[PDB]
DNA sequence: CATCAGTTCGAGTCTGGTACTGCCCAGTAGTGATCTTATTTCATTATGGTGA
C-alpha cells in the first residue's frame, strides 16, 4: 500500500551502502528512476537490487526474475527500452480472470515488439495522456499510468497495423520469430544448469563459418550484411554480438 | 415416470439437496398470480404503484424471481440494439439490518443496484459526487446530500427506463423513526415513480395493507394484487393443496415415496395454506432424515420438526385480520352505488 | 537568508504577524524555502523577535 | 599482378554506475458561523363513573 518510489527511498536505499543511494534517498531518488532500465540489466546495479530485495523479502529465486543469468552472453548496447512497454489485452485478460497483473520481463527488451499471447504490438505511450513514463516512477502501479493513473489495458487496443501485403507479413513473421526465440530462451533459463560462455559463441562461429562458408568470412558477412570488422570481432575476440545480430544470424541459419 | 429420475439415489445427500432446493412447483394459485402480475407489469397504464399483498412463506418471492428471469430472457433479444435498459430490478432496499429506514441509504442502494448489471462508461449523472470509474463500476461518496442522490437516481431511471422496480419486504417502509407521516413517504416514492415513469411493485406480507389507500392520488394510481393463501373451506382449494403435496412426494428425493398424503389436514395446522412454509418444513425434515440416512419420511419425523401451535395461531390471527381488512363484498359495491347516486 | 531576515523584520515593524506564507508573498522566488537553511533562518528570526 | 580476404588503429555512438540543483504545493489541525436533524418537553383534548 505504498508508492514504489517511497519503498525505494525509505526501505531499499538506506539498506544500500552506496553513497549516492543514501544521498538521493533524501532529495528525490531520480537517479534510480531515470535509469530504471538498468535495474533489469546484467550489471552491478541489477545484482545489488536483487540482493537488497532478497534481504528485504527472504526469497530464493529472484535471480531468475531478471536475465542476470545471461550477463556473459548478452550486451546492454541498445537492448532496453527507456519507456514502459505493456500489452493492454494481457492486462484485461489477467484482471478479468481474477489473476494478478504482472509486468513481463520480455516487454523490457527493445527487440520485442508484439505480445505473443495476444498478437498485438506493445504500447509505448499512455493513450489518455500523451506523456512518457519510465520503467519505474515515484507513483508506478501495475496497470496504471505513472502520471495520469488510469487503467491502460483494453479488450481491444487503439493501435492497428497499416494496410499492406508486400512486407508487413514478413515483418510480422520476423517479430513472431524473435518473440518466440526470446521466450524459449527465458523458459530454458530455469532448466539450464549454467549459462553458455563467450567461448561458446567463439566455437559456434568457428563451426558455422566452417560449415557452409568453407572457412571464409566475406561470404558470411555479405550474407548477413554486417561489416566484416564486426564478424572478425565476434569470431576472434571476446566481443558479444548484439541480440538483434545474434538472432539475425540464427534466422540466416534458421535455427533457434 | 413423471417424477424425479431414479439416478439421483446413488448420488450423495449433497447432490439431492442441490437438486431439490432449486426445484420449484406450479400450484394453480402461483400460476394465476404470475399471470395477473405479468399482465399488469406489461401494461401499467399510468399506474405509479403496484401493491402485492400476501402471507409470509407462501412463494411471493419465488414469484418475483420468476418474473425477473422471464423479463430478462424477454429483453435479452432487445438488448442487441437498445442501450442501457435493465430488464428487471429486484431488491429489498428497506432497512437492511437497520434500526430505522433511511432515504439516503435507499437512494444509494437503488443507484448501485441499478448500475451494477451493466459495465457502462458513457453515463453522465447530473451530479458532482457520484460518477463511474475506468473499471466500469459506480463510485459513490458519503458526502452527497440526499437531493443530489435523488437527482442522480432520477436521471439514471429516466435514461435506463426499467420495466419494474421490484422491492421486497416493503412492509418495513413504515419504520419512519419519530415525527414523520407515512403519507409523506408514499408521496416521495410516487413522485420518484412520476418523474421517472417506472413501475414500483411493492411486495411483502399483510402489513403492506397499511398503505392501501391514503390519498386520492395514491388511490387512483395503485393497482392491488392479493396473493391469497389456501383456505380449507373451499373444496377445490383443498384438492389443489393435497395435489401439491402429491407433487412434492413424487419429486421428493428418496428411494421410495413416503406416505404423507394421509396427514393432509394435519399438514394444514402446520401450513395454514402457506406453501412456502410447507416447503421449508419439508426440506428441513428431509435434510434431518437424510443426515441419519433414512429412506422414508414417517409421522414421527413430521412431529420432530413440526411448527409450534402458538406461532401458527399468531400468524392465523394476523392473516385473518389482513383478509378481513382486504375483504370485498356485494355490500361494499351497493354502498358505492348509493354514494355515487346511480339508480 | 538575509533577505528573509529583513523581510520578517520589516513585516513585524509594520505590525503584521510574519508567517511563512506572508514572507514568501513578498519575495521574488517563493520556493527557496525547500532549502534546509532558509526555513531555519526564518524560524530563527521569528524566535529571536519572539514570533 | 591486382583482387579479395584476414588484421589493425582509432573514432562514433550508447549506456550503465555515480552524484547533484532550483524551486511552492498539499495535507492536517485549530477556530467561528451557520445551518440541520434524531430526539425530548408544553400545552390542549378526549374518556372515564359517582356522590350531591
Ligand atoms: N412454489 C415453491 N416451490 C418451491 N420452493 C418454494 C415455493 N414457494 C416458496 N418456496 C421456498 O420458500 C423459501 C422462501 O420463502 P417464501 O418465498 O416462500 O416466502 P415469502 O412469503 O415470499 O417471504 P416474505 O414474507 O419475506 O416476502 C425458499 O426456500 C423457497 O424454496
Ligand atoms: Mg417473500
Ligand atoms: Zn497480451
Ligand atoms: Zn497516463
Amino acid at each position: 500500500g505504498v508508492l514504489p518510489g517511497v519503498l525505494m527511498t525509505r526501505e531499499i536505499a538506506p539498506l544500500v551502502n552506496k553513497i549516492y543511494f543514501q544521498n538521493g534517498a533524501n532529495r528525490g531518488f531520480r537517479e534510480i528512476f531515470n535509469r530504471s532500465q538498468a535495474l533489469n540489466g546484467m550489471g552491478e546495479m541489477a545484482a545489488d537490487l536483487v540482493q537488497v530485495l532478497q534481504k528485504l523479502t527472504l526469497r530464493d529465486d529472484l535471480r531468475f526474475l531478471t536475465m542476470l543469468f545471461w550477463s556473459n552472453i548478452l550486451t546492454p548496447r541498445n537492448l532496453f527500452r527507456t519507456r514502459k512497454a505493456w500489452c493492454p489485452i494481457c492486462y484485461q485478460e489477467r484482471h478479468q480472470n481474477g489473476l494478478v497483473v504482472y509486468e513481463q520481463l520480455l516487454w523490457t527488451i527493445n527487440l520485442i515488439t508484439i505480445c505473443p499471447q495476444h498478437q498485438k504490438p506493445l504500447v509505448e505511450l499512455c493513450p489518455h495522456c500523451n506523456h512518457e513514463s519510465p520503467l519505474l516512477n515515484w507513483r508506478s502501479r501495475p496497470g496504471y499510468c505513472s502520471k495520469c493513473g488510469e487503467w491502460l489495458g483494453a479488450n481491444q487496443c487503439l493501435k492497428t497495423f497499416t494496410d499492406g501485403e508486400g512486407s508487413i507479413k514478413l515483418q510480422l513473421e520476423w517479430q513472431y520469430w524473435t518473440a518466440n526465440v526470446v521466450g524459449e530462451l527465458i523458459l530454458a533459463s530455469q532448466c539450464f544448469e549454467s549459462a553458455p560462455s563467450k567461448e561458446n559463441i567463439t566455437k559456434s562461429l568457428n563451426i558455422v563459418i566452417d560449415k557452409v562458408a568453407e572457412n571464409n568470412a566475406a561470404a558470411f558477412s555479405r550474407l548477413i550484411g554486417v561489416p566484416k570488422n564486426s564478424l572478425w570481432m565476434w569470431q576472434s575476440t571476446k566481443t558479444l554480438p548484439e541480440l538483434n545480430t545474434l538472432l539475425k544470424i540464427c534466422y540466416e541459419l534458421e535455427i533457434s | 415416470s413423471t417424477g424425479f429420475p431414479l439416478e439421483l439415489l446413488t448420488r450423495p445427500a449433497t447432490e439431492r439437496l442441490a437438486y431439490f432446493e432449486n426445484y420449484t412447483v406450479a400450484h394453480p394459485r402461483l400460476k394465476e398470480v404470475y399471470e395477473i402480475l405479468m399482465r399488469t407489469i406489461a401494461e401499467p397504464a399510468g399506474a405509479s404503484f403496484i401493491f402485492v399483498y400476501g402471507a409470509s412463506g407462501v412463494g411471493k418471492t419465488t414469484l418475483r424471481l420468476r418474473v425477473e428471469q422471464k423479463l430478462t430472457e424477454l429483453a435479452l433479444p432487445k438488448l442487441e440494439s437498445d442501450r442501457a435498459r435493465v430488464p428487471v430490478v429486484g431488491i429489498e432496499a428497506i432497512a437492511p439490518e437497520s434500526r430505522y429506514f433511511n432515504w439516503k441509504e435507499y437512494y444509494t442502494r437503488a443507484l448501485i443496484t441499478l448500475e451494477e448489471p451493466l459495465i457502462d462508461h458513457k453515463f453522465d449523472y447530473g451530479v458532482r459526487g457520484i460518477s463511474r470509474d475506468n473499471f466500469g463500476k459506480i463510485n459513490v461518496e458519503s458526502k452527497v446530500v440526499a437531493p443530489a442522490l435523488r437527482r442522480a437516481l432520477e436521471n439514471a431511471l429516466i435514461h435506463r427506463h426499467p420495466d419494474v422496480f421490484f422491492v421486497d419486504e416493503a412492509q418495513h417502509f413504515g419504520k419512519v423513526a419519530s415525527g414523520y407521516k407515512l403519507q409523506d413517504q408514499l408521496d416521495c416514492l410516487k413522485s420518484l415513480a412520476n418523474m421517472t415513469g417506472i413501475l414500483h411493485c411493492l411486495l411483502g406480507t399483510y402489513e403492506l395493507l397499511t398503505f392501501r389507500n391514503l390519498s386520492g392520488q395514491l388511490s387512483r394510481r395503485s393497482v392491488d394484487i392479493h396473493f391469497r393463501r389456501y383456505c380449507a373451506d373451499s373444496p377445490e382449494d383443498v384438492q389443489a393443496f393435497k395435489s401439491v403435496l402429491l407433487t412434492f412426494q413424487q419429486h421428493l428425493p428418496l428411494a421410495e415415496t413416503p406416505n404423507l398424503v394421509d396427514h393432509w389436514e394435519y399438514f394444514y395446522e402446520r401450513t395454514l395454506g402457506c406453501i412456502g412454509t410447507l416447503k421449508d418444513w419439508l426440506k428441513r425434515v428431509l435434510s434431518d432424515a437424510l443426515d441419519r440416512e433414512a429412506t422414508t419420511i414417517t409421522l414421527k419425523d413430521l412431529q420432530k420438526r413440526a411448527l409450534s401451535v402458538a406461532q401458527c395461531q399468531k400468524m392465523f390471527k394476523e392473516i385473518q385480520e389482513g383478509e378481513r381488512q382486504l375483504s370485498e363484498t356485494e355490500a361494499d359495491v351497493q354502498n358505492l352505488r348509493s354514494a355515487l347516486g346511480l339508480g | 537568508c538575509s533577505e528573509v531576515r529583513e523581510i520578517v523584520l520589516s513585516l513585524n515593524a509594520q505590525g503584521v504577524y510574519p508567517t511563512e506564507g506572508r514572507v514568501c508573498e513578498l519575495m521574488p522566488n517563493p520556493g527557496c524555502f525547500r532549502y534546509k537553511q532558509v526555513r531555519a533562518a526564518f524560524n530563527d528570526a521569528r524566535r529571536e523577535f519572539g514570533l
